[PDB]
């Protein structure tokens, strides 16, 4: 999901 | 509510860029051509204006006539009257031009003249013949 | 938040409002007077607080009532209803804790759990807690599933789950107190390095990133405000939307230039008309001068008409000279107005080939986050789980994430090397047929009351099926399986004998050469004690790189590293591991995503249990038999460890209610 994005 | 400021997205534009498979590249091509089309039209008129600028070289300096500084006078010399009658024939009702020609008469004195010597210089006839041209 | 209200937050519940699940178990309370509701809410919050304050020991009903005050400790059955509810649905007493009440003498009901991933294990522990007979069937020779940790000597690196995405409301926060996880914060500073191997200037790095963020908000605007969600009967993807937005931005750049030069031609054309007027005036001034000159040849004394001619032509000359000066005045004003516009033009291009490449890294990041090409993600829903994101710093399990599933596995009947081939469910019960992965002709049969399926979505997607359902899964279930997206992302573990990177930096990016390769080794992680660098293969690259040998991949890694740190500063790696998740038969990918044409609602469909038809025709409606947990079944926390964990807790609750009854609903 989005929350993984650096 | 509104797109990020600087980001441009309108209902009309989205439909236009997605209308088909390559409508995106089509619209961007028309503008690329429109840009070149306008860009060469600039250098064309830039060239035209450059040539016209070369003709005006020197300005109008060799054609200027020195200032005629003379104080305004109350008396109408016979000369000034004859100058007036002729100026009326050439300029009509342009009291400014007639004032400049005579040299030492104010725009009002010119208008006074029109009334003062109206009968004796048939200024009616003189004016109606200026209108005839 | 802190106190009793903070415990509700740390348990993902509103502190001052009753949840939909709570309304179902306590319909008496929520339909009742507002006073009672607030009593209920405090009891719930306080009990949660008690559990959270010390999650290493079981919280009994006795211990709970002990620490409650008046008037809240007066109604002992309300306290018992609440405590039982919280225990059932795994809000309290979940994970690994000392049991005050020893396990029930004999077990009630029998559950077969397919897969010993985190979801499987979390459910197993709960069901055993509820005094049920539980056996997990695992195809692998290890527990954890997509929690895979490489271990050799001192080298420790996660090939699966790696990051704890914030402790704020995270069930993993509880687990981290129960299990010895060495949690280390990740400093989010990430320097980029272009293809040549040189740092992106802080000038660009910020001006590109800002544009990226601006581009995402733009897609969101397209999605919600302009309702750009279906194009040519197909659902619009995030990729499509990003392309459309960029194109419209390139269009604006050209529209601006066109109307700027269009401003110039109009000024230049005003100058043209003014110059033409000026040449025609000098023409007359030139001739009128000659006439005055010829009129001045008549020397005095002269008659009055000859005198008039001199005077007249004099006036007419200074009159036209007056005009020319004013026209030369205007010429100077229009001429500087042209130097104004030619001085500062609008932007030349929207993005350069250098800009567009750095932007592609930012897209690759997103493709890593969702483990998929942005051309597959749902425009409207790709980020629907944003609202439920945790708070706090992201952390890494420095001693390897596997420490968790292994800890959860302690004390459970787990059959390793057991590949489920067929699930049979009928009104009277279930039988599960599995084989031994080592010698496949050896067959096992498992009889049970209920089956909990934690098969990865990729496995469920297999064509032809790896697991057969008897009878076939209903239309609505299989449609959800096809619609939903199951992504792919891979890791490269590089183990060196010495640190040659910036030890204060946790992660650095590499900018690819093309759009096509934007995900190829695009990011590196420095997280572990030992000198280990971990590289990501994301997006489209992820899938293609699986058909390429480890040596070649490790080569490309060193290449990039040499380019950034110095050709003779990067040694040969002592140990290397390369994941292939899409290739892996027990995963068939990395984790799910919201595909275009799917929604968060499909995740709900995945969680819905199956109830078989009756045996005898005309016999009453049976019990639900087949249940589903897993990362792909939790709408609000998909594609995560905590999400799986929670889905397991969810199903254990639902199964226990079904087969042991809910005494707390009265
Ligand atoms: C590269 C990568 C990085 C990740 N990083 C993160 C992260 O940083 N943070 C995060 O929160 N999450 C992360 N995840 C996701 C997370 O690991 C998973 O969502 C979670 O572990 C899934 O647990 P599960 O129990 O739902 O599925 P799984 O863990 O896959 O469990 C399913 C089990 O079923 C078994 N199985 C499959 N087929 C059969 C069969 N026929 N018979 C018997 N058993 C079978 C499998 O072997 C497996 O053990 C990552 C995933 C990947 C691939």
């Amino acid at each position: 999901p989005r929350s993984f994005a650096v | 509510r509104k797109p990020p400021k600087g980001m441009f997205l309108s209902q009309e534009d989205v439909e236009a860029v997605s209308a088909n498979a390559t409508a995106a590249t089509t619209v961007l091509r028309q503008l690329d051509m429109e840009l070149v089309s306008v860009k060469r039209q600039i250098q064309n008129i830039k060239q035209t204006n450059s040539a016209l600028k070369e003709k005006l070289d020197g300005g109008i300096e060799p054609y200027r006539l020195p200032e005629v500084i003379q104080k305004c006078n109350a008396r109408w010399t016979t000369e000034e009257q004859l100058l007036a009658v002729q100026a009326i024939r050439k300029y009509g009702r342009d009291f400014q031009a007639i004032s400049d020609v005579i040299g030492n008469k104010s725009v009002v004195q010119v208008k006074n003249f029109f009334v003062n010597y109206r009968r004796r210089f048939n200024i009616d006839e003189v004016l109606q013949e200026w209108e005839a041209e | 938040p802190s106190g009793v209200e903070g415990a509700a937050f740390q348990s993902r519940l509103p502190h001052d409002r009753m949840t939909s699940q709570e309304a179902a178990c306590f319909p008496d309370i929520i339909s009742g007077p507002q006073q009672t509701q607030k009593v209920f809410l405090f009891i719930r919050n306080r009990t949660l607080q008690l559990w959270l304050d010390n999650p290493k020991i079981q919280l009994t009903f006795e211990a709970t009532l002990q620490q409650l005050e008046a008037p809240y400790n007066s109604d002992t059955v309300l306290v018992h209803r609440v405590h039982s509810y919280l225990e059932r649905h795994g809000l309290i007493n979940f994970g690994i804790y000392k049991r005050i009440k020893p396990l029930p003498t004999k077990k009630t009901g029998k559950v077969i759990i397919i897969g010993s991933g985190v979801s499987g294990l979390a459910a197993a522990r709960q069901l055993q807690s509820f005094g049920m007979d539980v056996t997990l069937l695992e195809a692998r020779d290890r527990v954890g599933g997509r929690v895979a940790t490489f271990r050799k000597g001192n080298y420790v690196a996660d090939l699966g789950a790696m990051v704890v995405t914030g402790l704020g409301g995270n069930p993993m926060a509880v687990v981290s107190k129960q299990v010895n996880m060495e949690l280390a914060k990740i400093k989010q500073k990430c320097p980029l390095y272009e293809a040549n191997g040189q740092a992106v200037p802080k000038e660009k790095d910020e001006m590109v990133e800002q544009e990226f963020n601006r581009l995402l908000e733009a897609t969101s605007y397209l999605s919600h405000q302009l309702d750009f969600n279906v194009l040519n009967n197909k659902p619009v993807s995030l990729g499509q939307a990003l392309e459309v937005v960029i194109q419209l931005q390139e269009k604006h750049v050209k529209d601006e230039q066109i109307e700027h030069w269009k401003k110039i031609v109009k000024t230049q054309e005003e100058l043209k008309e003014l110059l033409n007027k000026m040449v025609n005036l000098k023409e007359k001034i030139k001739e009128l001068h000659q006439q005055y000159k010829e009129a001045s040849e008549v020397k005095p004394p002269r008659d009055i008409t000859a005198e008039f001619l001199v005077k007249s032509k004099h006036r007419d000359l200074t009159a036209l000279c007056k005009e020319y000066d004013e026209l030369a005045e205007t010429q100077g004003k229009l001429e500087e107005k042209l130097q104004e516009l030619e001085a500062n033009p609008p932007s030349d291009v929207y993005l350069s080939s250098r800009d567009r490449q750095i932007l592609d890294w930012h897209f690759a990041n997103l493709e890593f986050a969702n483990a998929t090409p942005l051309s597959t993600l749902s425009l409207k829903h790709w980020d629907q789980d944003d609202d439920f994101e945790f708070t706090g710093s992201h952390l890494t399990v420095r001693n390897g994430y596997s420490c968790v599933p292994v800890a959860l596995a302690e004390g459970l009947d787990i059959k390793l090397n057991t590949a489920v081939r067929q699930v049979r469910y009928t009104a009277s019960g279930c039988e599960v047929i599995a084989v031994n992965t080592r010698s496949t002709s050896q067959t096992f049969i498992y009889k049970c009351d209920a089956v909990l399926c934690t098969l990865p979505l990729g496995v469920l997607k297999q064509q032809p099926p790896a697991v057969q359902f008897v009878p076939p899964l209903p239309e609505w279930k299989t449609s959800a399986v096809q619609r939903m997206g199951f992504g792919n992302l891979n890791k490269v573990v590089l183990c060196f004998d010495r640190v040659f990177w910036d030890p204060s930096v946790n992660l650095f990016g590499h900018v690819g050469s093309t759009t096509a390769s934007r995900g190829e080794l695009f990011l590196f992680w420095n997280l572990y004690k030992a000198p280990i660098l971990l590289a990501l293969v994301a997006g489209e690259a992820a899938g293609i790189m699986e058909n390429i040998s480890d040596d070649v991949i490790v080569g490309r890694c060193l290449a990039i590293l040499k380019g950034i740190f110095g050709s003779s500063a990067v040694p040969q790696p002592k140990e290397t591991v390369v994941s292939r998740w899409r290739a892996d038969p027990w995963a068939r990918g990395s984790y799910s995503y919201v595909a275009a044409g799917s929604s968060g609602n499909d995740y709900d469909l995945m969680a819905q249990p199956i109830t078989p038809g009756p045996s005898i025709p005309g016999a009453p409606q049976p019990i639900p038999r087949l249940f589903f947990a897993g990362e792909h079944t939790i709408r609000n926390y998909p594609a995560t460890v905590h999400g799986a964990l929670l889905s397991g807790l969810r199903e254990a609750g639902r199964i226990a209610d079904q087969f042991l009854g809910a005494m707390y609903t009265l």
